[PDB]
């Protein structure tokens, strides 16, 4: 469970990135995609996967906008993420195994950008943060 | 394995940038404190229950710096990395029973200590050369079933 | 999250297992010894870790109590197994990675005695039920 | 891998005793409903959510029996496992891009199908066995580094 300290650690975070969310979540996509080609399947309808590219620009902001609901949700991402976990079960079956890999994505594209948020105690509440979204994620899978 | 020009710039690139001590230590801390049960393993290295005591631990500051020293072993010998660790894959399968999960959860350390430091530099495509490095070093650190 | 029909399947196995539950438990742990060695290091202290020496017996009846306390606790598993989570990370340290072993091990020790319960959906709430005994016993690590 | 005498007995004994058909329909079943998920991977196969329909799928029927001959495979080769996989980890990687857990998850439906036909005869050290060769098969199956 996420305490109250990782809580305010990750409503710091989410303050500070604002102005840089849009690019934050393009990038991070750029990232998973090119890193971890296996997660490529799950857009073959994109022929351009650099984070420059208008449909990774434009799905990096509906990613953050995801995130920025279970940040609002964050007392009980479980049923906050509900219907995202239905579409990635059920519409778009993702292997839940894939999820880690993009949280882990959007933790690098961070640290490039914002590195002196990354003390180790920051680090471990993100990171509690990213495995609850995933697993509330993983939710509807069965 | 092979490699690309350009992935084989890119790693020796990186390890050229790093001061091994720092990122060593920076990084076998962060594991400890991000993935606290990885601190069994290392139940020989003082005290280790607390953030601060592991930030200020000696011990794990020069082991920190061994693992760093390990992966450049690595990238003097890009093209033959299996039998490169092949002593220290019996060590950690067969004498410390290391689940291998846990070489992913350093890794991934690793890698977000290196980009912290790196910034704008450690692009996608840079890490992707870096995450295929790290592949090849943990499938060889692995218990070798061949 | 375990549906009412995924608790009553697991609840009815634990009924049909009654009579032999000491027995399984001693012989999930000696499989677990045996087919998966890296968890031996955890039990250095008993001089024999065979199905029958009297350390394994006894400590099966103390997993298989754990278990049947889990079942009884089914509907608030991180609430009810606390003290036990507390006990693996802080107490001995155990790798969570060993908490899938142990689970599959039981699994396959049922198997073996009653085989005719294993259809794949109650094998399905079987799996669900030691997976989120494994998260709870995971809740206090961090 | 070095097999003892017991383990290479005990491995062409257990497959000596298993119906290909029968026991490779019943393994995927098991897989694609225990684990859901691993369906996305078979999403060309048919009837494939309920539960009822995944067990009397045809095609599943059949890709099961497929499985268990590749397993033969190795039992018959089992000093040369990974050569005799490098096609079928390109397929499994390269093509198909299925996430290594699955091997796992399809290795553990296979024992649990397996401790189900055997009952008293998969013991403790048969089962060590049996995992012993399960586990050169997935790391055989997966993406090689080397
Ligand atoms: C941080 C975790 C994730 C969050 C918060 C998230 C959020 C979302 C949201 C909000 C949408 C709706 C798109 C729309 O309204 O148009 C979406 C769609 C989608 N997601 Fe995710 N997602 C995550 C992880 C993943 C992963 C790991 C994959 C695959 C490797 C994936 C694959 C997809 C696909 C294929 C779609 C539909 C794409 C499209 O409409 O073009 N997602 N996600
Ligand atoms: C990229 C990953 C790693 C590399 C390159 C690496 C490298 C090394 C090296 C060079 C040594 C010294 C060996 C010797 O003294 O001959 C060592 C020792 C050791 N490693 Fe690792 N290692 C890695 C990951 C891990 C992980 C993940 C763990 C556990 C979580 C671990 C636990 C240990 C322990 C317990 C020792 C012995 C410590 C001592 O007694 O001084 N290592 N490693
Ligand atoms: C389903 C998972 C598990 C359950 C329900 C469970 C339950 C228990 C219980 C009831 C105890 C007794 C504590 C007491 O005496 O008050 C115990 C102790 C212990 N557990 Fe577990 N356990 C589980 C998994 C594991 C695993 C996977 C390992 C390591 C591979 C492990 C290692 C230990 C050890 C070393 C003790 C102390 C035994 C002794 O001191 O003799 N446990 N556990
Ligand atoms: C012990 C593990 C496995 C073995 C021995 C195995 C073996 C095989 C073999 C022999 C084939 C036929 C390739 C050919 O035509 O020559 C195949 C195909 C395939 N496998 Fe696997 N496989 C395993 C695990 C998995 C898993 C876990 C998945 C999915 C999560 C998977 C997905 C597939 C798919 C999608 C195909 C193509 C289906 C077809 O058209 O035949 N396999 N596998």
């Amino acid at each position: 469970s996420l305490s109250s300290k990782d809580k305010d650690a990750v409503k710091a975070l989410w303050g500070k990135i604002a102005d840089k969310a849009e690019e934050i979540g393009a990038d991070a996509l750029g990232r998973m995609l090119a890193v971890y080609p296996q997660t490529k399947t799950y857009f073959s309808h994109w022929k351009d996967l650099s984070p420059g590219s208008a449909p990774v620009n434009k799905h990096g902001k509906t990613i953050m906008g995801g995130l920025v609901d279970a940040v609002a949700s964050i007392d009980d991402l479980n049923a906050g993420l509900l219907a995202l976990s239905e579409l990635h079960a059920f519409t778009l079956r993702v292997d839940p195994a894939n999820f880690k890999i993009l949280s882990h994505c959007i933790l690098v594209q961070l640290a490039v950008k914002f590195p002196k948020d990354f003390t180790p105690e920051v680090h471990l509440s993100y990171d509690k943060f990213f495995s609850a979204v995933a697993r509330a994620l993983a939710e509807k899978y069965r | 394995v092979v490699w690309t020009d350009f992935e084989r710039a890119t790693i020796a690139d990186i390890f050229s940038k790093l001061d091994y001590e720092a990122v060593g230590g920076a990084t076998l801390a962060r594991c400890l404190i991000v993935y606290p049960w990885t601190q069994r393993y290392f139940g020989n290295f003082g005290n280790l229950y607390n953030a601060a005591a592991i930030m200020g631990n000696p011990m794990i500051a020069k082991h920190g710096t061994t693992i760093l020293h390990g992966l450049d072993r690595a990238v003097k010998n890009m093209d033959n990395i299996k039998a490169t660790y092949a002593e220290l894959s019996v060590l950690h399968s067969e004498k410390l029973h290391v689940d291998p999960d846990n070489f992913k959860l350093l890794s991934d350390c690793l890698t977000i200590v290196v980009a912290a430091q790196l910034g704008k530099a450690f692009s996608g495509e840079v890490q992707a050369a870096f995450q295929k490095f790290l592949s090849v070093v943990v499938s060889a650190l692995g218990k070798q079933y061949h």
